[PDB]
């Protein structure tokens, strides 16, 4: 994958 | 202190029994109870009533949600949510005690009524408007 | 008399290990006034290599003069073996205890009623004490023998009865084994100037203390023989598990009117397989049971 | 119940991203966003928030005219009320040295001492405070 | 550890 | 036990 070099299904609940 | 010894003349086995009995009659209900105090034979009238507290369940509203009871507010003023259950699908939304829910998916909800008019539309996710506190916040499902 | 005692004073114990008999060992006193084992007790231990192992406990630590300088209480031992660190209970200690036990059958606990916490050389530098060690004076509590006394906060308690003191923790173990009225004296140290003050013991609650088991609730005497009224309640304990919330008043249990903690005690006395309590929430009678 | 749209005019592409753009801008920054509530339009300008004296968790300030440094209130959580501070409380002084207000204070803890032993007083008694 | 054979109040 | 095929409130 990537690698350094219930509700709404998009997302469960961020703070900003 | 009262001891209840019948229901309706019939006799009663237990206290377990007696709420099954009275659980399953309807709001209204004219019934009469043999209770014994002080040793002394008592016969009473009664008339079952709303339950302002944990009046009922969700997953009999949200089909599949368990863990936390609720009922109308008041004069329409929304379904207030009596009490949750740790670890259930209500609370795993978010769902917690005091909450009294304003609307749904932009439709006002003043009681049970309305609520489940808005699920009967069956919409593919479901924003209660709730209220907790002085706060109003949003719940989403599915 | 125990408060002669000095490390390097030669300790003799005696006792019955694992039930061979009575066996005598032999050390020295390793150190005084140790405590930590369980911070709840009163412990102002002697420590000793005079070896000591199961069966000791109670058993006697005397000087070359056969003398009782302590008893044998406790070890530590990582093994269950003793690896030559005891601990013994002060005679003068014992002393006190027993002699109250004899008279009354219990102790009549009594308190200087203040707060406070050991004194290290970090305090002592903020504080600008000299001394590194003693009894550090939090607070005074109103209506106590120490405030009648003079003692104010931030000070430091040096000496006991001219006995000076090791440590806080062991000023607690001396007084809490001193009958209550007991008249001393205390050397105390505020702003670099020696005090002396004279003393006298006070008299000095929980729902465990009356249910041998239930915690979480503090409750006590209402008005005059109005019955018990619980003062708070703490979450998540054996008493609210019940119903138990505080403001509640105990009127009576099963079918005994109850007036105050003696009654209520006297019900309890009976031991009854199941206790029903006619407590009062507000305008409300109510009742509670246990097992 | 509302949906932001915009910030600072540029179009937002998703949550995650609003997330990002206000999570580099320093405190203090006033913005505009863009909502969209009920189907209707709105503009709103904004100014990002952080998260008398304040020390260790504990707000206070001075009383009256040099009569130290009153607790005004106190935060349960936080490590001020783990050492006992409550709402109300009126520190005479610390270490020795007299407290006439907060600047009396500071003058202490620039000394840095291993431990700081106050003396403040709750209604008519006297009691101590330690720290660290 | 040791076996059998904050603002304290006094 | 039992499968499927305190002060209570009445």
């Amino acid at each position: 994958w990537v690698s350094a070099a219930d509700g709404s299904t998009d997302y469960g609940i961020l703070q900003i | 202190g009262d001891v209840i010894t019948s229901l309706n003349g019939k006799p009663i086995s237990s206290f377990a029994a007696l709420r099954a009995q009275v659980g399953t009659m309807p709001v209204g209900s004219k019934l009469t109870l043999g209770l014994l105090r002080d040793g002394k034979q008592v016969n009473v009238n009664l008339e079952l009533q709303q339950s302002s507290q944990n009046q009922v369940d969700s997953s009999s509203i949200f089909n599949g949600i368990e863990g936390a009871e609720m009922s109308n507010k008041g004069k329409d003023q929304g379904v207030v949510v009596n009490n949750v259950k740790t670890g259930t699908p209500a609370a795993q939304i978010g769902l917690k005690k005091g909450d009294v829910i304003i609307g749904a998916n932009q439709q006002a909800v003043k009681n049970i009524a309305e609520l489940r008019k808005v699920l009967d539309s069956k919409p593919s996710v479901l924003a209660l408007n709730i209220q907790r506190g002085d706060s109003t916040i949003y719940l989403l499902m599915q | 008399d125990s408060d002669a005692l000095r490390v390097g004073d030669y300790t003799v114990a005696i006792g019955n290990p694992f039930g061979l008999g009575e066996t005598v060992t032999s050390g020295i006193v390793s150190a005084l006034g140790r405590s930590g084992l369980n911070a709840e007790n009163y412990e102002n231990f002697i420590q000793t290599d005079a070896a000591i192992n199961r069966g000791n406990a109670g058993g006697a630590l005397v000087n070359l003069n056969g003398e009782l300088i302590g008893i044998n209480t406790a070890i530590l031992a990582p093994d269950g073996g003793n690896i030559g660190i005891g601990f013994a209970i002060p005679s003068n200690m014992v002393k006190n205890l027993t002699s109250q036990m004899v008279e009354y059958g219990q102790v009549k606990r009594g308190e200087l009623g203040i707060m406070g916490t050991e004194l290290n050389s970090e305090l002592a530098k903020a504080m600008k004490v000299d001394a590194q060690r003693g009894a550090f004076v939090s607070q005074v509590l109103p209506n106590s023998s120490a405030a009648k006394a003079g003692i104010k906060a931030g000070d430091v308690i040096t000496s006991l009865n001219g006995k000076p003191i090791s440590s806080f923790a062991a000023l607690r173990a001396q007084v809490g084994t001193m009958p209550v009225g007991s008249k001393l004296t205390l050397g105390l140290l505020r702003d670099g100037k020696q005090v002396n003050v004279n003393l006298e013991l006070q008299q000095s609650v929980d729902s465990s203390s009356i249910f041998n088991g239930i915690e979480g609730a503090e409750m006590s005497n209402k008005g005059k023989d109005q019955g018990v009224v619980v003062n708070n309640v703490k979450t998540g304990t054996p008493a609210a598990q019940i119903g138990l919330k505080k403001g509640d008043v105990i009127i009576g249990a099963n079918q005994q009117a109850v007036k105050n903690i003696a009654e209520l005690r006297k019900v309890l006395d009976s031991k009854p397989s199941v206790l029903a309590l006619n407590i009062q929430r507000g305008d409300s009678t109510i009742y509670l049971l246990m097992q």
